C-alpha cells in the first residue's frame, strides 16, 4: 500500500530504479546477450587465393 | 601448471574477495559446495582434491573474527578450507603500531605456514595477488608485514597489490592519513605493482551509469572482482594475443619507483539502456579512456601517459583495435609523454564476460578493462601529504601510536619518502 | 635430395608454420593423418624435401617446435594437421621469456637450448646431404627474437658452409601491440645481420593492408595473413621440388641476389591476388602477372619501391607457359622503368620456370626483390630506440640479466652503419 | 591470546567451536535457514533444515560415504591387471602432453569430408617435355 | 595357517582387546553374532588366523581374557560385541591385586595362572602350525603387570621357538594416576628384556596430546584412545592376512628390526590422521603419508625422537599404488634426515606393502621405529624409583609377601645396564 510514493519506484534501496520498459518477450528472453551485431565475419576468407573451383 | 596465489587481509579484503569468489565460483560453473556438475582453466585458481571438488587458492586473514565467521557460517561454508581462515581476538583498532608491532608478529608465523604449505603444492606460481583497505590498522599492518616476509622468503616472485586508498573528501575514519602513509611508505620499496582503488570513484561511476542513487557495499565489490577477472581471465582462457601476470611489470614499469596504475572498466550499463544501443568497440574504447570513468579519483588531463595496457575481452577483433588505437592517438586531449612513442600493450581473449544473477551489471560480448601508468598520480599524494602535515603539526594522536612501541621518529622518514616520491614524478614528467 | 629441415620458435613463428605445413600437405596431396591420397605420380616424386618416412608407410615433417611457453603447442597439437609433427621434437620450456630479451637469450634460452640443439643436430645428420635450414619467426617478441637468434648462432658456427634462411616479422610503429618493440628487435637483428644468409622481412600492417584492398574482404584474419605468407613460402622451393625449364634452388637465389655479404635483406611479393567477386573477370595472362608483380603496392613490406633504385630482383614462375613472353616482358618492363634501377648492374632480373602451379591455380608468380629502399624500416626502428633509450627507459630490467649499456650502444652502432652502407650504393654511379 | 576451555555450548563463537558443529552426533549440527540468512517475517512461514557440512560421524574411517570406496577397495594389482589377454585394456597414466587427442580424434566427420574437401582438388599437372 | 593367539589380562588389556576385536570383525565382516555377512571372498581365506570355526557356520576370537577380579569381564561382556569371546576363556580370581605386584606374581598369580596355563596350551596345539603370540597389558597396574609377566616367562619357556609380541601401557610420568607407579613398573621392565621378542610401548599422555592437538576433539574417552591403538596394532599384520606385492610377517618384522638381543624396544605410529574439520580436503597420497609419518609429534610414545638417532623404521602401506614413489619417498627422507640416522648401518628403512586398505579408507600406514630416544622415559622412570627408594616407602607392603629388596635392587640395577647399553650406541661412530 506505500509502494506508490513516487519514491518507492525510484532510488529504490541498493536496486535498479524502475525505469518500467517492455522488451519484445517473443525474443530476448532467453539467451540474448546485448551488442551492436555478430560483427558478421565475411564470406569465405582462406579459399579467395585457391580457388578450388 | 598455471597458478597464481590470492592473500586477502582486513575486512575490507575479506569482503572484496567474497565477490571474487562468488564471481570465479560462476564462471567456472562451480556450486557453492565446490563440486562440478558435469578443459582445465580452473587450476589457475583451484586444485584438485583427488576425487570430486576443487579447493580454492587463498587465505583470508583478520584479527576481528566477525567477518571471518560469517565468511564461515554463510552460503559458501562448504567452499573454503577451514584452517586457512586464520582469525585472531582482538582488533587492532585502526592502530598501525597494533598491528605491525605486538598482535600481527604472533599471527604471522601461521600465515607464512600456510603460505609454504600452498605453495610447495602448486609447482608454476605465477605470483600473489593481495587485497587490503589502507585506511585499516590491521590491514595495512598485516599487509606490511607479510609483504616484508614474503620479500625475502621468496624473493622474485611477482605480487600485485589491489589497495583501496582514501577518497579526496569522503571519509569514514578520522586517523587513516597516518596508517595510509606509513603502509605506503612500507610497500613502496617491497610492491611490484600498485592499483589505486578509491571509491568514491566507483560511486560516481554507480550514481552516473548504473544510475544506482543509493549504492551498498556489495556493488563496488562486484565491481572490483568483475575488474579482477578482466585482468586474469588471459591465463586461463584462450585468446588470439595472451598476456600473463610476468606480461604486466615488464611493460608498465619504466623505473623501479614507479609503479602505481589506475585502472578503468568499460561498458558498465545496466541491461534497461544497453538494449536500446549497440556498444561498439570505437565507442567502448574511448568511454574507457574518458576522465570521469577512471575508478581513480585522479584528473588524467592534469598529467601526462606514460603506459598503457588493455584487455580485451568478447568477440573484439585486432583491426578493429588498431582503428581505435589510431583514433585515441589521433585525439589532441590526451598526450602521452615525450619518450615513449609507442606505450599501448594490448591482449585480446574469447570468453565474453559473466553476469551474476540478480546483480547490476549486463551481459554483452565485447569488454575492455584499462590500466594506466600516468604522471597525475602524484595529487591524491599531495593531498594526502597535506592532511598528514596539518594533523602532525601539533602532534594530534601520537601518543596512540607512541604507547604501542613504534618510535616517534618514523613518520619523519615516511614523510621524506613521499616528498621524495612526488619529486621523481615531477622530475620524470618533464620532457627532454 | 638437397634436403632442407623446418624448425620454429615464438608463437607467431608457431602460428605461420602451423599453416605452412597444411599449403604444403595440401599441395603434396597428405592428408592429416599423413598417408598420401593423391592423383599425380609427380606428387611423391620430391616428397623427400620435407618429408620423412615411418614404418607403415608414414610421412612425418621434420619441423621442430621450439619455446618457453607451452601454451601455443597445446593449443596447435589440438589444432588441424597437428597430428603429423613427431611428438618428441616439441621442446618447450615452463617459464616464458615475458618478452625480455635478456630472459630469452641469456637466462632460459641458453639453458634450455640444449636439448633443441640435440635433436637439430639428429636431425641435420639424418638427411642424406643437407642443403640448408629455414626459419620463422618474429623479431618484435622477447622469446623468438632472443632464442631464435641465438640458435642460429650456434647452428651457423658448427655447419659454416650451409645456407641459412629465414623470415622475420619485423614490427611496424603503425601497428603497435607491446611498448618494447624496439629494443629487441634492433638487438636481434644485430646478431641476424652476422651470420643469416638470407633474411626477407614481413610487415602486419603491410599485410592489413593486402587484406583491405586487393581482396577486398571486410573481416581479415591472422589465418588469412598466415596463409599468404606461407604460399610466399612454398613459391620459392617449388621450383626446388617439382620439374622445369630453369631450376632454381636456394643456393641458386643466394649466389644471384647477394652482392655484397652484407646485403642480404629481402621483400617478397606473390600474385595473383584477386577478390572473389572479380575472379571471373580477370583472364590470367603473364601480361597482368607481371604488372601486378611489379606494382608497389602489392608489396608484402612497408618499404615503398619507387623511393629507391632496384639492386637485384627475381621472378619464379609457376605453370605453363613461353619462356619468350616472359623474358620479353622482363625486358620491357627493366626498360620501361629505368630509372628505379642501378646502372652499373645492367639486366638485373633473374627469371625461373617451374612446370607445376599451385593448388586450383593456372599461373603464379613469386617475387623477392633486394632494394635500398628497406633502409626507411631500419631509419624508423632505430628512431624509436634512440627515443627510449636516451632516457635509459626500461633499461634497468635488461640491464639485471647480465647486459650493460655498451652492448645496446655496439648494436645501435652497427645498425646505423649497415644503413648507411646500405645506401651508400643507392647514390653510386658508374 | 590462547585457547580456552569449554564454557559455552556449541552454538556461540568461543575458542573451538567448529569442530563440534562438524561433529554429526551433536544435536547443533543442522541448523535451521529462517535462523539467521533472513530478510523479513513475512516471506517464509515453515522451516527449512540445511545441515552443517557433510562430514561422517566416525572420526577414523572418514572416507566412508563414498561409494567408489567400497567398490574398489577389495581389488587387488593381480586382479586389476591380470584379467583376461581378450578384454584387457592398458591402465597406465602416461604424460599428459601426448594423449592431447586432436580434433580430428576428436571428431571424425570433419575428415571425411575434409580431403575431397580440398586435397586431390583441381590440380593441373601439365609438362612440356618433348619426349614425356 | 600360521595363526596368532590372544591373550590379555588386567584392566587395560581387557579394554584394548575389546575394542580390537571389534575394529577386527568391522574388517572383516563379521556380526555380533558371529555370523558372515562379507561382500568380497577375500574376506575368508585367512579368517582362521584370528578366528576359530564352530558349529552351526559360526567364528570365534581364539582370545584369552584373564584377571583376579570380576568386574572388569562383566563389563565386557555387557558391552558391545561381547558374544564373540567363549565364555570358557574367562578366568577371573575373587579377591583382586590392588595395585600390589606381590600379590598378582607371588601369591595369587602364582596359584591362579595354572588354569591359564591349561588354556592357552589347549589353544596353542589348537593350531596346525602357530605363529607366535600377541600380548596387550599395562605394566603401572598390580594384576597385569605382575600376572601376564609371569604367563610370559612361563611360554617362553615352553615354546622357545615362537615369536611374541607385546603392548606394553607404561606408566608416563606427566599423567600420574597411582602412587606406587614405579616399583612394579620397574620390576616388569626387568622381566620383559629377558622373554620378549618384541615390546612396543604405548602411553596415555602421548594419546591425549594426539587427541588434543592433531584431532581437535573437545572430549575425548577411553574409547577413542582404544580405537587408536587397536587401528594401530591391527596395520601390524595386514600383509599376513591380505594379499599384496611385498608380504612380511613378525619374524620379518623382528629379523629386519633387531640389531642386537636386548635392543627389542619399538615405538609406533599410525597414519593418516585428521581432524573432523578437514576430513575431504586434503589428499591421500604417499608423500603425504610419508611426511606425517615421521613427524615427531605424531609418535605413540612420550620420547622426543628428535633426540636421538634411528636403527631400523619399517613401514607398511595398505591399499593400491606404485612402489617406486614409496621407495623415493624413503630415499628422500633419509638422505634429508642423515643427522638423525645411525651411520654405520646402511639402508635401514623397511618398505612392505599391502592391497587391502583399511575399512573406510584408501591408503593407510603404519610405521614401527627402534631408536635410541626411548631410553628418556625409562631415565625418568629410574629417578622416580631412586627417589621413593632412598626413603622405603610402601615397602612394606611388598616385603609383606617374602618380596625382597635385593632383587629390587637387582631390577633397577639391570633397568640402568639397559639405558647405558642402549644409549651408548647414540654416539658410536664406526
Ligand atoms: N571498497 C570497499 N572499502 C572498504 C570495505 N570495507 C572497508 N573499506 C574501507 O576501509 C576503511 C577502513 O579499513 P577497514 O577495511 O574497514 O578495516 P581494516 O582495514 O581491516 O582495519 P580495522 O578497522 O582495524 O579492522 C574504511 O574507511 C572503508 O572505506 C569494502 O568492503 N569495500
Ligand atoms: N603472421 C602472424 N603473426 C602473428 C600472429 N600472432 C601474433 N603475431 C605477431 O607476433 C608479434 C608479437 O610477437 P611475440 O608474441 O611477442 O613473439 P614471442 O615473444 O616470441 O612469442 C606481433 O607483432 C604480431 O604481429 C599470427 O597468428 N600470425
Ligand atoms: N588407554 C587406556 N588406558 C587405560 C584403560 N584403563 C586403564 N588404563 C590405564 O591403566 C592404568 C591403571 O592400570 P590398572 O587397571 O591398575 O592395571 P591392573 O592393575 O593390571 O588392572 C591407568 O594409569 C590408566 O591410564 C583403557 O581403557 N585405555
Ligand atoms: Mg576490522
Amino acid at each position: 500500500k506505500e509502494a506508490k510514493y513516487h519514491s518507492r519506484q525510484v532510488e529504490p534501496l541498493g536496486k535498479r530504479m524502475e525505469r518500467n520498459y517492455e522488451f519484445p518477450q517473443e525474443v530476448h528472453q532467453d539467451n540474448f546477450k546485448f551488442g551492436v551485431a555478430t560483427i558478421n565475419s565475411e564470406n569465405t576468407a582462406k579459399e579467395v587465393m585457391f580457388p578450388q573451383k | 601448471m598455471r597458478e597464481v596465489i590470492s592473500i586477502h587481509v582486513g575486512q575490507g579484503g575479506i569482503q572484496v574477495g567474497n565477490a571474487c569468489w562468488e564471481l570465479f565460483c560462476l564462471e567456472h560453473g562451480i556450486q557453492p559446495d565446490g563440486q562440478m556438475p558435469s578443459d582445465d582453466a580452473f587450476n589457475t585458481f583451484f586444485s584438485e582434491t583427488g576425487a570430486g571438488k576443487h579447493v580454492p587458492r587463498a587465505v583470508f586473514l583478520d584479527l576481528e573474527p566477525t567477518v571471518i565467521d560469517e565468511v564461515r557460517t554463510g552460503t559458501y561454508r562448504q567452499l573454503f578450507h577451514p584452517e586457512q581462515l586464520i582469525s585472531g581476538k582482538e582488533d587492532a583498532a585502526n592502530n598501525f603500531a597494533r598491528g605491525h608491532y605486538t598482535i600481527g608478529k604472533e599471527i604471522v608465523d601461521l600465515c607464512l605456514d600456510r603460505i609454504r604449505k600452498l605453495a610447495d603444492n602448486c609447482t608454476g606460481l605465477q605470483g600473489f595477488l593481495v587485497f587490503n583497505s589502507v585506511g585499516g590498522g590491521t590491514g595495512s599492518g598485516l599487509g606490511s608485514l607479510l609483504l616484508e616476509r614474503l620479500s625475502v622468503d621468496y624473493g622474485k616472485k611477482s605480487k600485485l597489490g589491489f589497495t583501496i586508498y582514501p577518497s579526496p573528501q569522503v571519509s569514514t575514519a578520522v586517523v587513516e592519513p597516518y596508517n595510509s602513509i606509513l603502509s605506503t611508505h612500507s610497500l613502496l620499496e617491497h610492491t611490484d605493482v600498485a592499483v589505486m582503488l578509491d571509491n568514491e570513484a566507483i560511486y560516481d561511476i554507480c550514481r552516473r551509469n548504473l544510475d544506482i542513487e543509493r549504492p551498498t557495499y556489495t556493488n563496488l565489490n562486484r565491481l572490483i572482482a568483475q575488474v579482477i577477472s578482466s585482468l586474469t581471465a588471459s591465463l586461463r582462457f584462450d585468446g588470439a594475443l595472451n598476456v600473463d601476470i610476468t606480461e604486466f611489470q615488464t611493460n608498465l614499469v619504466p623505473y623501479p619507483r614507479i609503479h602505481f596504475m589506475l585502472s578503468s572498466y568499460a561498458p558498465i550499463i545496466s541491461a534497461e539502456k544497453a538494449y536500446h544501443e549497440q556498444l561498439s568497440v570505437a565507442e567502448i574504447t574511448n568511454s574507457a579512456f574518458e576522465p570521469a570513468n577512471m575508478m581513480a579519483k585522479c584528473d588524467p588531463r592534469h598529467g601526462k601517459y606514460m603506459a598503457c595496457s588493455m584487455m580485451y575481452r568478447g568477440d573484439v577483433v585486432p583491426k578493429d583495435v588498431n582503428a581505435s588505437i589510431a583514433t585515441i592517438k589521433t585525439k589532441r586531449t590526451i598526450q602521452f609523454v615525450d619518450w615513449c612513442p609507442t606505450g599501448f600493450k594490448v591482449g585480446i581473449n574469447y570468453q565474453p564476460p559473466t553476469v551474476v544473477p540478480g546483480g547490476d551489471l549486463a551481459k554483452v560480448m565485447r569488454a575492455v578493462c584499462m590500466i594506466s601508468n600516468s604522471t597525475a598520480i602524484a595529487e591524491v599524494f599531495s593531498r594526502l601529504d597535506h592532511k598528514f602535515d596539518l594533523m602532525y603539526a601539533k602532534r594530534a594522536f601520537v601518543h596512540w601510536y607512541v604507547g604501542e612501541g613504534m618510535e616517534e621518529g618514523e613518520f619523519s622518514e615516511a614523510r621524506e619518502d613521499l616528498a621524495a616520491l612526488e619529486k621523481d614524478y615531477e622530475e620524470v614528467g618533464i620532457e627532454t | 635430395m638437397r634436403e632442407i629441415v623446418h624448425i620454429q620458435g615464438g608463437q607467431c613463428g608457431n602460428q605461420i608454420g602451423a599453416k605452412f605445413w597444411e599449403v604444403i600437405s595440401d599441395e603434396h596431396g597428405i592428408d592429416p593423418t599423413g598417408t598420401y591420397h593423391g592423383d599425380s605420380d609427380l606428387q611423391l616424386e620430391r616428397i623427400n624435401v620435407y618429408y620423412n618416412e615411418a614404418t607403415g608407410g608414414r610421412y612425418v615433417p621434420r619441423a621442430i617446435l621450439m619455446d618457453l611457453e607451452p601454451g601455443t603447442m597445446d593449443s596447435v597439437r589440438a589444432g588441424p594437421f597437428g597430428q603429423l609433427f613427431r611428438p618428441d621434437n616439441f621442446v618447450f620450456g615452463q617459464t616464458g621469456a615475458g618478452n625480455n630479451w635478456a630472459k630469452g637469450h641469456y637466462t632460459e634460452g641458453a639453458e634450455l637450448i640444449d636439448s633443441v640443439l640435440d635433436v637439430v643436430r639428429k636431425e641435420a645428420e639424418g638427411c642424406d646431404c643437407l642443403q640448408g635450414f629455414q626459419i620463422t619467426h618474429s623479431l618484435g617478441g622477447g622469446t623468438g627474437s632472443g632464442m631464435g637468434t641465438l640458435l642460429i648462432s650456434k647452428v651457423r658456427e658448427e655447419y659454416p658452409d650451409r645456407i641459412m634462411e629465414t623470415f622475420s616479422v619485423v614490427p611496424s610503429p603503425k601497428v603497435s601491440d607491446t611498448v618494447v618493440e624496439p629494443y629487441n628487435a634492433t638487438l636481434s637483428v644485430h646478431q641476424l645481420v652476422e651470420n643469416a644468409d638470407e633474411c626477407m622481412v614481413i610487415d602486419n600492417e603491410a599485410l592489413y593492408d593486402i587484406c583491405f584492398r586487393t581482396l577486398k574482404l571486410t573481416t581479415p584474419t591472422y589465418g588469412d595473413l598466415n596463409h599468404l605468407v606461407s604460399a610466399a613460402m612454398s613459391g620459392v622451393t617449388c621450383c626446388l621440388r617439382f620439374p622445369g625449364q630453369l631450376n632454381s634452388d636456394l643456393r641458386k637465389l643466394a649466389v644471384n641476389l647477394i652482392p655484397f655479404p652484407r646485403l642480404h635483406f629481402f621483400m617478397i611479393g606473390f600474385a595473383p591476388l584477386t577478390s572473389r567477386g572479380s575472379q571471373q573477370y580477370r583472364a590470367l595472362t603473364v601480361p597482368e602477372l607481371t604488372q601486378q608483380m611489379f606494382d608497389a603496392k602489392n608489396m608484402m613490406c612497408a618499404a615503398d619501391p619507387r623511393h629507391g633504385r632496384y639492386l637485384t630482383a627475381s621472378a619464379l614462375f609457376r605453370g605453363r607457359m613461353s619462356t619468350k613472353e616472359v623474358d620479353e616482358q622482363m625486358l620491357n618492363v627493366q626498360n620501361k622503368n629505368s630509372s628505379y634501377f642501378v646502372e652499373w648492374i645492367p639486366n638485373n632480373i633473374k627469371s625461373s620456370i617451374c612446370d607445376i602451379p599451385p593448388k586450383g591455380l593456372k599461373m603464379a608468380v613469386t617475387f623477392v626483390g633486394n632494394s635500398t629502399a628497406i633502409q626507411e624500416m631500419f631509419k624508423r626502428v632505430a628512431e624509436q630506440f634512440t627515443a627510449m633509450f636516451r632516457r635509459k627507459a626500461f633499461l634497468h630490467w635488461y640491464t639485471g640479466e647480465g647486459m650493460d649499456e655498451m652492448e645496446f650502444t655496439e648494436a645501435e652502432s652497427n645498425m646505423n652503419d649497415l644503413v648507411s652502407e646500405y645506401q651508400q650504393y643507392q647514390d653510386a654511379t658508374a | 591470546t590462547t585457547e580456552p576451555e569449554k564454557k559455552f555450548n556449541s552454538t556461540v563463537l568461543i575458542g573451538n567451536w567448529y569442530e563440534e558443529r562438524c561433529d554429526p552426533n551433536r544435536e547443533q549440527s543442522k541448523f535451521y535457514n529462517e535462523r539467521k540468512f533472513a530478510d523479513n517475517n513475512y516471506q517464509k512461514y515453515t522451516l527449512s533444515e540445511n545441515k552443517f557440512q557433510d562430514t561422517s560421524n566416525s572420526w577414523l574411517n572418514f572416507q566412508e560415504n563414498k561409494p567408489e570406496v567400497k567398490n574398489d577397495q577389495f581389488i587387488t594389482m593381480n586382479m586389476q591387471e591380470y584379467k583376461k589377454p581378450s578384454e584387457q585394456k592398458r591402465n597406465s597414466e602416461l604424460k599428459p602432453f601426448i594423449v592431447k587427442k586432436s580434433h580430428f580424434d576428436k571428431n571424425p566427420h570433419e575428415l571425411e569430408e575434409y580431403r575431397e574437401k580440398w586435397t586431390k582438388s583441381a590440380h593441373t599437372f601439365d609438362r612440356m617435355y618433348l619426349g614425356t
